[PDB]
């Protein structure tokens, strides 16, 4: 398995108009369409993105092709960050998809500041970064996530990947 | 059901 099965365990999925746990409107796999408050604002951001009067609701293949764009936009993120490219770069493919997972989640800018736990993931000090990641924020306030997050930096592999709506 | 979750 790679990075699209990995984000679809640790997004959700919905095919209507939702709000996060931030009060925001989002819709398929993780996509913020807007922080306005306004439900005919999200409507109207979904509307320019998908071509057409959706109502607030998406195909299966739209929600893909949405969550396809996104995680090529985290990507593009990494690969613009000074701090984040060169620790990309030095990964394995298995671990890249650990970081593409963070900034997917929290955004360029919040993975970038995770400095002394880059800094070891980029000399290879797996179990240090490891126990350095569960140290944070982030692990307190989603540690679901980031245990798994957290296990494939430590391992190298997709072990931790191996109701309530539908 | 034909929604998504988790909730
Ligand atoms: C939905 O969750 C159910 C309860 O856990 C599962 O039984 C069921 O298999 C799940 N369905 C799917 O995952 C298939 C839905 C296809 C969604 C693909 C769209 C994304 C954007 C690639
Ligand atoms: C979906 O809900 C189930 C059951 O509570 C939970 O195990 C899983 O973590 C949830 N997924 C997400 C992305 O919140
Ligand atoms: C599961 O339940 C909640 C009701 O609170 C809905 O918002 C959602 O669309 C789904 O039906």
């Amino acid at each position: 398995m790679n990075i699209f099965e990995m984000l679809r365990i640790d997004e959700g999925l919905r095919l209507k108009i939702y709000k996060d746990t931030e009060g925001y409107y989002t819709i398929g796999i993780g996509h913020l369409l807007t922080k306005s408050p306004s439900l005919n604002a999200a409507k109207s951001e979904l509307d320019k993105a998908i071509g057409r009067n959706t109502n607030g609701v998406i195909t299966k293949d739209e929600a893909e092709k949405l969550f396809n764009q996104d995680v090529d936009a985290a990507v593009r993120g990494i690969l613009r960050n000074a701090k984040l490219k060169p620790v990309y770069d030095s990964l394995d493919a298995v671990r890249r998809a650990a970081l593409i997972n963070m900034v997917f989640q929290m955004g360029e800018t919040g993975v970038a500041g995770f400095t002394n736990s880059l800094r070891m993931l980029q000399q290879k000090r797996w179990d240090e970064a490891a126990v350095n990641l569960a140290k944070s924020r982030w692990y307190n306030q989603t540690p679901n996530r980031a245990k798994r997050v957290i296990t494939t930096f430590r391992t190298g592999t997709w072990d931790a990947y191996k109701x309530a709506x539908x | 059901x034909y929604x998504x979750x988790y909730x």
